[PDB]
């Protein structure tokens, strides 16, 4: 569906490669409808027995493909609205998103399993769902955001990548505009842009190695982290400025420099998120019918 | 010093342009601090805000009033807010709704009618408050016996709380019963069918005794029967009654035989008193292998010959056990620091105790093992001291269990009926718990029970407060209704269970009946103990007929009257009860009124919304136990009061210790002037301030009993259905 | 003939738990290890209810 | 699918029973997706031989 975003969004599309991914699109609707819950979860379940359970990341990520349902084709918005109440359901007496851990492959979650990550992740994905910045939800999400924020900022090490990232996307769709400069200042003060030289990271060894041969379980996030800081970078509502969107490009020019062209990539969320990238930073940098200028 | 507790009984069903009602608390140290109810939309927005102010020991619960929704169904946030002066808290949920409908029924002016007649209806409109009720219906019609809509009228303002029209029918008997359909604006259809047929009367119907159970050890039946008709008149006549035995041994799959035995009883009835005829059961086989059990009566005449039937009993069916025991006080929950004790009820086969049978009181896992006997209603009183397991069964039986009386039963059972019964004690860590004792037995009503509970502070009070009180609670209808309160001052260390309440079943209650109590403490620790409480319907608004009785000069000025109220109104019915005696009623009754009730019990939650859930099991937990003992952490499954709150269907909102701390698994896991008959009277009518000063048309010698229906609608109070009475 | 037993699993307060074993020789096994024995007022053999 | 072509042609129909007949319509219809043939035929097959 994100590759159908994007092509509808390049203006590059066929309506046969269309009704064929309609199909697909369909055939995986149907398949997951096959796999819904008693009470409006998602996960590899053993339900009709009622003491069983659901997942929270995996349900993240089902509620954001309904919503790209929805963006082009019919889904019930009664799920939407079951899975969200799922996600009410499954806080703290006081805090934020736990991690209900009932899942077959640890590989696909690139997160530091903190309650208060997760929880920013789901919430910023319904900042997407039409709702306030101040619901209650997304409200105990924000507090738990600023505890994650102090303990980053005023320590000096917070994972260093993960954390932070999704901590300026979740601020910065707040509403916030100078902090998100300041988050600006902080990484790229924590950068490798060369003068003369293509490269985004630092020398990639884990603070805590498990297996320490080929990195088991860490996809590495390596475009994954710059882009979802450029994906919060492109956003302003009523027109972004011209330095943000020239960096932005020059560092899309930095990112496809550091990505490939051989179709799908070793894993699936980097692929996704820079599938968000390149989707809205094209429908973004032009338009879809001027096309005759003479500069 | 106390942290401040707050505890709230408000139900999670908010519903859509009515009123109920819900209970908010607050205690310990300081009470300067506003809470605030916010209903709002789980999906969009319906602003629904509540701020609250009160002090400490206040429960003032008050029934709020919701406006109409927009959605079909949905469930909505109610964040509500509390400011600690150290701290802050909050909570959510999701409170469900539920479309909603008025109610209704149809009385039918008779079940008999000729070519070209026309049909007398009413209706009924009301809301789960039975406040008397005025809507319009898009939709209405009678309904041909084929499925098509009859009398039609659309959106009609329906002033009385229930409109009656009528509807001529044809003089093309189109032979069948008819019904009616009705639906709201909302769209939800409801239907009343009501028989319409036509033939002569059998002018007299047989009455006939029979036992009315049947068990194991049977010899011999009775049978009596006496002559009628109408106007109760005596009658000679005779009878051949075929009663027989079914289900002959074959397959009988209509390849072979299906009549089993047949006895036929014949005999004669004197011209003015009754006949008797007895009967056995070999003869009919009572065998271990049968089917169900027919057992019909029928009557001819004299002089005129003509016969009479009834079908009775199709399935007096011979138990797989021979007592009728069961209990009769006894319940599911208790404590071991109580020890519980109730009542059992010995009954044998067909509704009898006898006395003189000693039987054996058997406590397994109670260690609790001891006889009794059947007193002259064999009642027995057993009591159980308990400091014992978390669960256990329970069960009192006459006859030795050691081989399962008839020896083994690798084959077909046959038993005692053995009142059986599992309670599982209330989980009480601090062991300072709330019991309470239900008289769970024929509850009245116009009476206010003594009901002793009992009150356990274990562990006492150590830094705390002296003044304390609890919140006791007088509620029925499916809500929310009337409350109180005790009040006593703790001791350090005393736990006495000396307290008796007043709980008054008076008016505006409904058969419906539990209650709650509760004790909270400063500690961070809350105990609570519902029960509920099988209330018959005795009514709430007063209605009890009353006739100008069997009485000469029988002209109109015959002045009924039923009570009523200076403000209400009354839909008014006479009727002859003529066909109504040729079958009999269909609930023509307020049971069918009370069991119409859609969600009549505030209890239970749709499938999709679940619980709210927390965080409290422990991350690394191994035994890490030494000492006098050595013992692992391992769990127990017991109730909470969580699950006192999902029983009530009723949410709450505490920052105290409720949620049983329950560990987390691992994922290694498994040229006369006659008037017109069967309708004196059909007219909606103004009770004046003395009852109704009735003037109705009157007539001698209608040999007859006269339904006099009468259901009468007060504003300042509420609905009104009474017991119709006969006229003569 | 020493014995504990209370029927419940019988552990009050923030967990329910019944008893259990341990794995580790006592002071009674300190005279099985030597392989002698004694008779005694003092408590030394486990107290296994 | 033929009694949504019924009410589409009474004149009696809502966009509800509308959205959960179109979710049962692709339910179905990926299902038999799943049963088609090699050379595109439908049966009760054991295909891939
Ligand atoms: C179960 O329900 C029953 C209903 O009442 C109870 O039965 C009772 O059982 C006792 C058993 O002792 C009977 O006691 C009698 O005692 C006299 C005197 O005998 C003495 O010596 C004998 C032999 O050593 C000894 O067993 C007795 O305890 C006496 O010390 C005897 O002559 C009798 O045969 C009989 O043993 C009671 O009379 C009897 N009550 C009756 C029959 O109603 C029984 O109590 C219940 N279960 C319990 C708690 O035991
Ligand atoms: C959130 O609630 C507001 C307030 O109810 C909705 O705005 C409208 O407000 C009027 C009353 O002033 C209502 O009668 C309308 O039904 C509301 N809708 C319209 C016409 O805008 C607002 O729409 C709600 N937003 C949602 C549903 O998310
Ligand atoms: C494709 O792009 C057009 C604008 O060019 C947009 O209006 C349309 O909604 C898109 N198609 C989708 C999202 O189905
Ligand atoms: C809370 O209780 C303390 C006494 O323990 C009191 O001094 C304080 O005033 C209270 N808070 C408020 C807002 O009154
Ligand atoms: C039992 O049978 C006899 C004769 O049939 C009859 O007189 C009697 O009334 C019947 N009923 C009872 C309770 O005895
Ligand atoms: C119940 O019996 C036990 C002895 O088994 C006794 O210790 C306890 O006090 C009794 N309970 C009461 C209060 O009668
Ligand atoms: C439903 O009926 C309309 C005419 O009233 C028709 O034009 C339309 O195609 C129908 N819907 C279908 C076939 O999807």
């Amino acid at each position: 569906i994100y590759v159908l975003d994007y092509l509808n969004e390049t203006q590059q599309l066929t309506p046969e490669i269309k009704s064929k991914a309609i199909g697909y699109l369909n055939t995986g609707y149907q398949r997951q409808l096959n796999y819904k819950h008693y009470d409006g979860s998602y996960s590899t379940f053993g339900e009709r027995y009622g003491r069983n359970q659901g997942n929270t990341w995996l349900t993240a990520f089902v509620l954001k493909t309904f919503a790209q349902a929805r963006a082009y084709i019919f889904i019930d918005e009664a799920h939407i609205t079951q899975a969200l109440i799922w996600l009410s359901q499954r806080q703290k007496d006081n805090g934020c998103f736990r991690s209900s851990g009932s899942l077959l492959n640890n590989a696909i979650k690139g997160g530091v399993e903190d309650e208060v990550t997760l929880s920013a992740y789901i919430t910023i994905a319904l900042l997407e769902i039409p709702l306030t910045v101040t619901h209650p939800v997304v409200r105990n999400a924000l507090f738990c955001l600023e505890s994650a924020w102090k303990t980053a900022q005023e320590g000096d090490h917070g994972s260093h990548v993960y954390t932070k990232a999704l901590l300026a996307y979740a601020f910065a769709l707040a509403g916030n505009q100078d902090k998100r400069k300041e988050v600006l200042k902080s990484l790229n003060e924590e950068a490798v842009k060369k003068d003369n030289s293509v490269h985004w990271e630092r020398p990639q060894k884990p603070k805590a190695p498990v297996g320490h041969f080929y990195e088991p379980q860490a996809p590495s996030a390596e475009v994954e982290m710059t882009s979802y800081v450029l994906l919060a970078y492109l956003t302003a509502q009523p027109a972004p400025t011209s330095e943000d969107l020239t960096s932005a490009t020059n560092i899309v020019k930095w990112i496809t420099k550091q990505q490939n062209a051989q179709g799908g990539f070793s894993s699936t969320q980097d692929t996704v998120v820079a599938l968000h990238a390149l989707s809205k930073y094209g429908a973004a940098t032009f338009t879809r019918t001027g096309k005759a200028a003479q500069v | 010093s106390g942290k401040p507790q707050y505890m709230v009984l408000v139900p999670s069903l908010l519903h859509t342009e009515t009123t109920e009602k819900g209970c908010v608390l607050l205690s310990y140290l300081n009470e300067t601090v506003t809470v605030s109810a916010s209903l709002e939309s789980v999906r969009g927005n319906r602003s629904l805000f509540t701020d609250l102010e009160a002090e400490n020991d206040v429960l003032h619960c008050v029934a709020f009033a919701v406006p109409k929704s927009s959605s079909n169904e949905e469930v909505m946030f109610l964040t509500v807010q509390v400011k600690g002066p150290t701290q802050e808290f909050k909570k959510r949920t999701t409170v469900m709704v539920k479309n909603e409908d008025s109610l209704v029924f149809v009385q039918t002016d008779k079940s008999i009618y000729k070519p070209g007649q026309t049909v007398k209806f009413r209706v009924v409109s009301m809301d789960e408050n039975f406040h008397p009720l005025n809507e319009l219906i898009p939709l209405v019609y009678i309904q041909d016996p084929k499925g098509n809509r009859i009398a039609q009228w659309q959106s009609f303002q329906l002033e009385g709380g229930l409109k009656q029209f009528s509807f001529p029918l044809s003089s093309e008997p189109f032979q069948g019963s008819y019904k009616v359909v009705v639906q709201k604006k909302s769209g939800g259809r409801t239907e009343h069918p009501f028989t319409v047929e036509e033939f002569v009367l059998p002018k007299f119907e047989v009455q006939v005794t029979v036992p009315k159970i049947i068990t194991i050890l049977e010899e011999e039946m009775n049978v009596s029967v006496c002559g009628l008709y109408t106007y109760g008149k005596p009658v000679p006549g005779h009878v051949t009654v075929s009663i027989c035995r079914k289900y002959s041994d074959a397959s009988d799959c209509h390849g072979e035989d299906s009549q089993a035995f047949c006895e036929k009883f014949s005999g004669q009835l004197n011209s003015h008193g009754c006949f008797y005829q007895q009967v056995k059961t070999k003869v009919f086989q009572l065998k271990r292998k049968e089917y169900e059990m027919k057992l019909h009566t029928e009557a001819q005449i004299q002089e005129e010959g003509t016969v009479v039937e009834l079908t009775g009993r199709q399935s007096s069916e011979i138990t797989r056990t021979i007592t009728k025991l069961s209990f009769v006080k006894v319940d599911s929950h208790f404590r071991q620091g109580i020890p519980f004790f109730g009542q059992v009820r010995l009954v044998d086969g067909k509704g009898v105790p006898i006395p003189n049978k000693v039987i054996f009181i058997r406590g397994n896992e109670a260690n609790y093992y001891s006889n009794a006997t059947t007193d002259e209603h064999g009642l027995v009183q057993f009591s159980i001291n308990t400091t014992n397991v978390m669960g256990t069964s329970l069960t009192v039986r006459v006859n030795y269990k050691d081989r399962s009386p008839c020896y083994g039963y690798q084959w077909v059972s046959e038993e005692h009926e053995e009142a059986h019964h599992t309670a599982y004690l209330v989980f009480s860590p601090s062991k300072s718990f709330v019991h309470l004792e239900p008289m769970s037995h024929e509850l009245p009503c116009g009476h206010t029970q003594t009901v002793q509970a009992h009150y356990i502070l274990n562990g006492g009070t150590l830094l705390g407060l002296k003044k304390l009180s609890f919140y006791y609670l007088i509620m029925a209808k499916g809500g929310i209704v009337r409350t109180g309160t005790h009040g006593l001052l703790v001791k350090q260390e005393d736990m006495k269970g000396h307290f008796s309440i007043s709980i008054p079943v008076k008016s505006d209650i409904a058969p419906v009946a539990r209650l709650l109590i509760y004790a909270v403490l400063p500690t961070g620790d809350v105990i609570g103990d519902s029960a509920k409480y099988d209330v018959e319907n005795c009514l709430a608004n007063k209605v009890d007929l009353s006739f100008s009785p069997s009485q000469s000069l029988p002209a109109s000025h015959a002045h009924l009257r039923v009570t009523a109220a200076p403000q209400s109104v009354c839909a008014l019915r006479a009727v002859d009860q003529s066909v109504l005696l040729m079958k009999p009623d269909a609930e023509l009754s307020a049971s069918s009124v009370y069991n119409l009730l859609p969600e009549k019990d505030l209890t239970g939650f749709p499938g999709p919304l679940n619980d709210q859930d927390n965080e409290d099991c422990i991350n690394r937990h191994n035994v890490y136990i030494n000492g006098i003992t050595y013992t692992p952490v391992s769990s127990t499954n017991e109730k909470d009061m969580y699950s006192f709150l999902e029983d009530m269907g009723l949410k709450a909102f505490t920052n105290s210790k409720i949620r049983k701390p329950k560990m987390c698994p691992q994922l290694q896991q498994y040229t006369v002037r006659k008037y017109f008959p069967e309708t004196w009277i059909w007219d909606l009518v103004v009770v004046n301030s003395a009852g109704v000063a009735e003037v109705g048309v009157t007539v001698p010698d209608t040999i007859t009993e006269w339904k006099a229906g009468a259901f009468c609608l007060s504003e300042d109070a509420g609905l009104g259905i009474s017991s119709t009475a006969s006229l003569r």
